RNA sequence: GGUGAGGUGUCCGAGUGGCUGAAGGAGCACGCCUGGAAAGUGUGUAUACGGCAACGUAUCGGGGGUUCGUAUCCCCCCCUCACCGCCA
RNA sequence: GGCUCU
RNA sequence: UGCCUGGCGGCCGUAGCGCGGUGGUCCCACCUGACCCCAUGCCGAACUCAGAAGUGAAACGCCGUAGCGCCGAUGGUAGUGUGGGGUCUCCCCAUGCGAGAGUAGGGAACUGCCAGGCAU
RNA sequence: CGUCGUAGUCCGGAUUGGAGUCUGCAACUCGACUCCAUGAAGUCGGAAUCGCUAGUAAUCGUGGAUCAGAAUGCCACGGUG
RNA sequence: UCCUCCUAAAGAGUAACGGAGGAGCACGAAGGUUGGCUAAUCCUGGUCGGACAUCAGGAGGUUAGUGCAAUGGCAUAAGCCAGCUUGACUGCGAGCGUGACGGCGCGAGCAGGUGCGAAAGCAGGUCAUAGUGAUCCGGUGGUUCUGAAUGGAAGGGCCAUC
RNA sequence: CCGACUUACCAACCCGAUGCAAACUGCGAAUACCGGAGAAUGUUAUCACGGGAGACACACGGCGGGUGCUAACGUCCGUC
């Protein structure tokens, strides 16, 4: 008999990711992306939350797009 | 601006000749003079720093900017933010008037003056020298002080090379050697 | 015995050894010992085959070793139940795919390199072959 | 250098008005002249424009790069904007200080009828 | 947990209070902030008092 | 420049032993009497004299005659 | 096998991040008394350093490390001290 | 007061 | 309509670097001065103001240039969904998808709105 | 009589550089002295320890022997006391 | 118990006495806003000054920084200076996310009143993700809501809070 | 003190070539998943509410893996 360990810990899964995909009609206030950083960025009719959460300010379809000189990823809401 | 007039009338014609510049804007010119006093011993007391800035304010009629540590080192017993030195930037007429009082008064008041070095031009025309003792300036009273400070002078000019600044200072009769 | 000086981590997963190799052609030297089989070698097997070809060439020529054992291998001790943490790092291996050039050699004739690499392959668990520098 | 730091100094408010959808007044300042232009919310085309480089404005002036020229420019661009029916804009200082010729321009445009 | 807790009493005569924390070692001077008082519907100076 | 923080910077006269009268702006206030100026400094004659190696053979031949 | 504590100049002994290259003491060297010694009494004291030898290198068990910085903090190696190594 | 050996 | 320049964009390296060359009527830039607006934890350096003597030196713009950066096929290879098989730590067959890297090669951006200048 | 006026000083004179004199065949190792400059330590000395009872101690100069030259040593002499 | 990465099989989620690290706070400014700024390291020269303080130029281009672990972000800076300040507001909240549930989270916008800014606007704590404990019982302030014949009161309720 | 040289004795940076990575990524699939449109098929196979449960000891096999010795009719996950 003998031994021990030191690597037993881990945290809970925060359920991040993309909640609504492209071409997918949403309501105002609908969470599109939950994320840690700004892996994506807020485009037209899309707000950025306190935790870099991307929510829809209006109603319509989700548009993923890459803009800017740095090729950053923007999310926009088309009208509907 | 006496030397500024002497530059504009005789030095520019001199250097345009001795370098064969196409344009007159291609000529060197002096831009600023920086007067540092690194006081690493003021962590003992502020008054050593506080009185050295008072001495350097008499030399150049500006209030000096008291500098601090960029980072923390333990070999010098300093933390990032301690006031550790003082600087003065001199431009314009006060630059020229200090450079006049320098090469006319203070350099002869150097103990055992025998010339400067022409190997102090930092590869890109900008000249830097260091004096051992502030009493060579007549601004400082000999009786009023107790402690021999020291400072260093850094002449930042627009000369690209090292020789264009060497000819520029030689045009100002700068005592190299 | 070859071994990494520093490591970012002390232990590693067992992984797999599937796929083809990349170090196929004789890059540096003239003759090569190419692995045909699949498996994992060790620092002992590498250093023993290096000694066997250094002695077989009488320090004539130049010998490259293309592989390096960087994977730590754990074992649990005797009379230890299967739980209670991962075992201790015991030795170091290099994963070998088919096609990997293991050793290279020049400055010697071909027949001497053949008998040297044969004495080396007799120290290796995997099946090898002899290759030469191909133009293109 | 100075041009680039001016652009960095301006490129936050330009993107902010870009997402606000704001019809935007762009000021540009030189030592000799001062420029103004009203830009559509797409940011790719203009509506009205005024400057001290125009003859109709410069011939009425002493120096093109003083405060009186800047007020004459903000007056001309405001009277042209209200002529074209553009009334509410948002002022882009374009990386300059809201001071001096820029402030005198915006005070002229406020006085002439624009709303910012 | 050296950062103790206090309350910010309205100076408008009402007993309304905000609750908050402070480091009493490093900030010995009293905290005074101008906060909204929902009873009077005005911004009123609140002052530090004891949490009791 | 700022208004109050700087010391007084006033034009005074500095005269020298060679009679080099020079008016400079300074923080001294009163007039200045010098000892050596750049005009009268022995940089152009004295520093030429001040090497003074001297000969060992010349001292030897100087001290006597054969 | 595992647990807990720990490794300091000749020795003992302080010291658990900021003159602690280290107290203090004993010891060692020098001196002084003694006919000589001891015991005394006073005075000093780590190791390689070299720039001229001023003061940085270094070393708290060895190796690694981080914090601006470690004798103290942490990590591996060991070495040693106390406990457990039971039931069948 | 106490103070060893040679 | 042509040329040049400035401003605001689109696009985000085939668009960037480098190297050489080139521009001053206008524009721009540097530049002159600062009692003033305003400013410097000192400094008219910057910011700002009042200006226009000078210069295109720098910067910027333009032209050229394959030292790079970048882009980049075709074919093959790796992988893999399903079904099947073997000598089953790993592979193969039918079928479908099909990279990355590399090669040939491309390549010294294109374009919109407004204003001004010189020509027409 | 004047001077310094409590300081490492107009104290102290070491050390060192340069220029010299003399003795002596000959002053490098290895002499004494002079001149100019240089201006250390040292601000009355731990434990411990020495001498001295009157012209004594203390202090001040002088001479001689030895010796070409070469003493702060030695042996003598007087002064103040 | 909680956080971060891998394992985790390119949506989410996913276990082991699997591999590695952290948390049980801090801040009345280290928050808000307005204005401005842009590193690390190295090279050369330079009084004391030295490997290493401070100063000037150049290379470099974020290899730095983020109050703390890691990951993801960060130049429009979320990083760094200064001015003014208290939005570290109260009542609400369309609509979604996430959990068996208790619960947790994001949130434009509305009403009042406020701060900065010329203004557009921004602000309902901090770059985000750890910094925590249900109910009961009891305490404190406020509030006529209730008040065992009635008027009060005790006590209770509601709000805030320990 | 200055160094004299030479000797390569090692070697930084940089350059070229070559490998390796679950906690590396200037690239990047197949599948899977989410959403939309459209046929054919399927005894609504879907969702909501309500009545009643049982069950929460799984096993092997294929594939992708952790651990173990790519040992176990071993163990722990995903999927069938
Ligand atoms: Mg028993
Ligand atoms: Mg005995
Ligand atoms: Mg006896
Ligand atoms: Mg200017
Ligand atoms: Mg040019
Ligand atoms: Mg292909
Ligand atoms: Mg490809
Ligand atoms: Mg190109
Ligand atoms: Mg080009
Ligand atoms: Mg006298
Ligand atoms: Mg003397
Ligand atoms: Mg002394
Ligand atoms: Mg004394
Ligand atoms: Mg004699
Ligand atoms: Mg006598
Ligand atoms: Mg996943
Ligand atoms: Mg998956
Ligand atoms: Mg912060
Ligand atoms: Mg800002
Ligand atoms: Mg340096
Ligand atoms: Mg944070
Ligand atoms: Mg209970
Ligand atoms: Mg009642
Ligand atoms: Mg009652
Ligand atoms: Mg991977
Ligand atoms: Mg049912
Ligand atoms: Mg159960
Ligand atoms: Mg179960
Ligand atoms: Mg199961
Ligand atoms: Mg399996
Ligand atoms: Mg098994
Ligand atoms: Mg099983
Ligand atoms: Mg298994
Ligand atoms: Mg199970
Ligand atoms: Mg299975
Ligand atoms: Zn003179």
């Amino acid at each position: 008999a003998g031994g021990s360990t030191r690597n037993g810990r881990d945290s809970e899964a925060k359920r991040l990711g993309v909640k609504r995909f492209g071409g997918e009609s949403v309501l105002a206030g609908s969470i599109i992306v939950r994320q840690r950083g700004t892996k994506f960025h807020a485009g037209a009719n899309v707000g950025c939350g306190r935790d870099h959460t991307l929510f829809a300010k209006a109603d319509g379809k989700v548009k993923f797009e890459v803009k800017g000189p740095k090729n950053r990823k923007f999310i926009s809401i088309e009208a509907e | 601006a006496k030397l500024h007039d002497y530059y504009k009338d005789e030095v520019v014609k001199k250097l345009m000749t001795e370098f064969n510049y196409n344009s007159v804007m291609q000529v060197p010119r002096v831009e600023k003079i920086t007067l540092n006093m690194g006081v690493g011993e003021a962590i003992a007391d502020k008054k050593l720093l506080d009185n050295a800035a008072a001495d350097l304010a008499a030399i150049s009629g500006q209030k000096p900017l008291i500098t601090k540590a960029r980072k923390s080192v333990a070999g010098f017993k300093i933390r990032q933010g301690y006031p550790i030195g003082c600087k003065v930037t001199l431009r314009g007429e006060r630059m020229w008037e200090f450079f006049e009082r320098l090469i006319t008064i203070a350099v002869p008041r150097i103990r055992d003056f025998r010339g400067l070095s022409a190997k102090s031009f930092d590869g890109r025309g900008n000249y830097s020298m260091g004096v051992r003792e502030q009493i060579i300036f007549p601004e400082i009273d000999y009786d009023k002080v107790d402690r021999v400070r020291g400072l260093d002078i850094t002449i930042t000019t627009t000369a690209k090379s090292d020789e264009e600044g060497r000819a520029l200072l030689a045009a100002f009769d700068f005592p190299f050697r | 015995m070859l071994q990494p000086k520093r490591t970012k981590f002390r232990k590693m997963h067992k992984g797999r050894n599937r796929g083809l190799a990349q170090g196929t052609d004789v890059s540096f030297g003239s003759f090569g010992l190419k692995a045909v089989g699949r498996g994992r070698l060790t620092a002992r097997q590498i250093e023993a085959a290096r000694r066997a070809m250094t002695r077989a060439v009488k320090r004539q020529g130049k010998i490259w070793i293309r592989v390096f054992p960087d994977k730590p291998i754990t074992e649990k001790p005797l009379a230890v139940r299967m739980g209670k943490g991962k075992g201790n790092v015991e030795y170091w291996v290099a994963l070998i795919q088919p096609g990997k050039v293991l050793y290279e050699m020049d400055g010697v004739p071909e027949e001497l390199a053949r008998e040297a690499f044969k004495l080396a392959a007799a120290k290796l668990p995997i099946k090898t072959t002899f290759v030469t520098k191909t133009v293109m | 250098d100075k041009k680039s730091a001016r652009i960095r100094r301006a490129t936050r408010a330009r993107r902010k008005l870009q997402e606000l959808g704001a019809t935007r007044l762009v000021v540009h300042r030189t030592p000799r002249h001062i420029y103004a232009q009203v830009i559509a919310p797409n940011g790719s085309e203009v509506l009205v424009a005024a400057s001290t480089v125009e003859k109709a404005i410069a011939e009425q002036l002493k120096y093109t790069g003083n405060k009186d020229a800047a007020a004459a420019v903000g007056k001309a661009v405001a009277e042209r904007a209200l002529e074209k029916g553009i009334k509410d804009v948002s002022f882009d200082r374009s990386g300059f200080q809201y001071h001096g010729r820029v402030q005198a321009l915006a005070d002229a445009a406020r006085e002439a009828g624009l709303q910012f | 947990g050296i950062r103790e807790k206090i309350k910010l009493v309205s100076s408008a005569g009402t007993g309304h209070f905000y609750t908050t924390t402070k480091n009493k070692r490093t900030k010995p001077e009293k905290l005074e902030l101008k906060k909204f008082d929902p009873v009077v519907r005005q911004h009123v100076i609140y002052k530090e008092a004891k949490i009791k | 420049m700022k208004k109050d923080i700087h010391p007084k910077y006033e034009e005074i006269t500095a005269s020298c032993s060679c009679g080099n009268v020079m008016k400079i702006r300074s923080t001294v206030g009163h007039d200045l009497n010098l000892d050596v100026c750049s005009k009268c400094h022995p940089f152009f004659t004295g520093k030429q004299r001040d090497v003074a190696t001297g000969g060992r053979v010349d001292r030897f031949n100087k001290r006597f005659n054969i």
